[PDB]
């Protein structure tokens, strides 16, 4: 509904509802990641080599020793991780040991 | 010494005691003797009303 | 009265170890700290750490890093210094001095109040 | 964290007031009031002459007065004789249970 | 250095930011927080009073 002859001083950069929307979206994204978290036991050494056929420019396969649903036994598993997601760990030039970026 | 930061897990940092600079001494508390003595005297004076 | 006596003058070789004693007489030595200072001939004074004669607690100044060890015994009333890895810079005179009062309730170790001293041992190296 | 700064030598006629001062950092003199002074005859052991910052020990004539001001501690002597020719040193509580000695002066009589 | 009347050293190994390898750390704990788990006469196998 358009009003009759009202003049009102607006402002854009001093707005409470922008801050309210930002805090609501942040709290909603905090709430949506609550009941399903499943990547804390992946903080292990990843023995990453070059990928298949020698023509891959972004991925290394990063085979790791992981824990199955049974606690006593383990098994060998491989993947495909990206280069910005993977950070090597060493005190020297060790080209066959890498680490996931969020464990640090 | 300090809160020596020891890291456990992904992000948890607990703070524990380091060494002790200097000599070790007792941790104590000090209460004046005459004030405590006549405080107990006044408490006994008041409590003697309830026990003849 | 109160007297502090030490050993005789010692001549050594570089790379060896020197031992300086200090006997305390006239008072109960287990209630007072004992500090050690160093005087090079023609220079100022340098301070090494203190020894607590009751529990054997030690401190040491910097640029020493545990290359000097101080120990004591309560039987013969004598404090001991074992300084190792001698050098030509360490040609000096060593004194033992009586410090503060052990009080079991405050830290009186760092009090620079030295009354009685030994006559000093001359340690020279070739 | 070196030694306290100190004049190399001082001079004075008998009966003339002589002031000797040593300066330290904020962690040596400016925070702790344990600043003592020692003299020694050449060839003899040192001897205490001033307590914590300003107190006189027993068996000492009332001629040596010590005082501090900020990061500077000074010792003032009036009525000098020929027996005051000695080497005078500063010391202070340096923190972390360590003692730092001063450079030292030499007093010359006239 | 010397001997502290109330503090034990209690060096322990702990998990670093990766799961696979362990690192050795140390602290100084108080005497009323440390309990000797022992089925024999072992004077260096201690634990915290928490984990019971
Ligand atoms: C909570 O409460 C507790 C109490 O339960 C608190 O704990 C107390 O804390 C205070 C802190 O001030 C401690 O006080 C110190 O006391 C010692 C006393 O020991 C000596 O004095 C005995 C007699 O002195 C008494 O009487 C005289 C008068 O006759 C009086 O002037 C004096 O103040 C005192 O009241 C001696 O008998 C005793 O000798 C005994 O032991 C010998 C062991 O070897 C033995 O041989 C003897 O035969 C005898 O059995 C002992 O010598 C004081 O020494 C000390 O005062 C020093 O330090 C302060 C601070 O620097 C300084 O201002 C003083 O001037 C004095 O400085 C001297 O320090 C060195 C002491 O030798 C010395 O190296 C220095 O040169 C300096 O000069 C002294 O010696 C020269 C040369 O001899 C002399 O000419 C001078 O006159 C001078 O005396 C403290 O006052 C309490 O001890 C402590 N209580 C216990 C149980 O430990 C606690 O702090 C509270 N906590 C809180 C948070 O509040
Ligand atoms: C009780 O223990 C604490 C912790 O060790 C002592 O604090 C430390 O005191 C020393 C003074 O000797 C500080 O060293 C100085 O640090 C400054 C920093 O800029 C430096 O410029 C000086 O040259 C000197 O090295 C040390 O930093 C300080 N520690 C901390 C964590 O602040 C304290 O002195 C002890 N109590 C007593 C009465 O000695
Ligand atoms: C990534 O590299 C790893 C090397 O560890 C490969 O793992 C094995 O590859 C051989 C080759 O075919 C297979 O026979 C094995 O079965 C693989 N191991 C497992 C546990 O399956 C992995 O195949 C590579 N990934 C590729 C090429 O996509
Ligand atoms: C708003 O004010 C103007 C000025 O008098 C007037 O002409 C106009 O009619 C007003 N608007 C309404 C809806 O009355
Ligand atoms: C995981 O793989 C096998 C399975 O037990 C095992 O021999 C190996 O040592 C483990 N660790 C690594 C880093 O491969
Ligand atoms: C603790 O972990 C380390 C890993 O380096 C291992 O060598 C040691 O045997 C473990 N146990 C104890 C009691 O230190
Ligand atoms: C451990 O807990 C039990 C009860 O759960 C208790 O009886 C026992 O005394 C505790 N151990 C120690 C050493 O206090």
């Amino acid at each position: 509904l358009v009003l009759g002859n009202v003049t009102e001083n607006f402002n854009m950069w001093k707005n409470d509802m922008v801050d309210q929307m930002h805090e609501d979206i942040i709290s909603l994204w905090d709430q949506s990641l609550k009941p399903c978290v499943k990547l804390t036991p992946l903080c292990v050494t990843l023995i990453c080599s070059d990928a298949g056929s020698g023509g891959v420019e972004e991925m290394k396969n990063c085979s790791f020793n992981t824990t199955t649903e049974i606690r006593d036994k383990e098994k060998k598993e491989y993947a495909l991780f990206y280069k910005p997601d993977i950070v090597p760990l060493s005190e020297t030039n060790n080209t066959s040991e890498y680490r996931l970026i969020n464990c640090n | 010494n300090t809160r020596k930061s020891v890291r456990i897990g992904p992000g948890q940092t607990f703070y524990a005691t380091g060494d002790i600079i200097g000599d070790i001494k007792q941790a104590h508390c000090n209460i004046s003797e005459e004030k405590w003595n006549d405080t107990l005297q006044k408490v006994g004076i008041e409590l003697q009303k309830h026990f003849p | 009265q109160v007297q502090l006596v030490q050993s005789g003058a010692e001549v050594k070789k570089p790379g060896a170890s020197v031992k300086v004693s200090c006997k305390a007489s006239g008072y109960t030595f287990t209630g007072y700290y004992m500090h050690w200072v160093r005087q090079a001939p023609g220079q100022g004074l340098e301070w090494m750490g203190w020894i607590n004669p009751n529990s054997g607690g030690t401190n040491y100044a910097q640029k020493f890093q545990g290359r000097v060890t101080m120990t004591r015994d309560t039987s013969i009333s004598t404090a001991y210094m074992e300084l190792s890895r001698l050098r030509s810079d360490d040609t000096a005179v060593y004194y033992c001095a009586r410090g503060g009062w052990i009080s079991l309730y405050y830290d009186s170790s760092g009090y620079p109040n030295f009354d009685y001293w030994g006559q000093g041992t001359l340690v020279t190296v070739s | 964290q070196s030694a306290l700064t100190q004049p190399a030598s001082v001079s004075g006629s008998p009966g003339q007031s002589i002031t000797i001062s040593c300066t330290g950092t904020s962690s040596d003199v400016g925070s702790y009031n344990l600043v003592s002074w020692y003299q020694q005859h050449p060839g003899k052991a040192p001897k205490l002459m001033i307590y914590e910052v300003s107190k006189r020990p027993s068996g000492v004539s009332n001629r040596f007065s010590g005082s501090k001001s900020g990061n500077t501690a000074s010792l003032t002597i009036s009525g000098l004789q020929a027996e005051d020719e000695a080497d005078y040193y500063c010391c202070s509580y340096a923190g972390s249970s360590t003692v730092i000695f001063g450079g030292g002066t030499k007093l010359t009589v006239l």
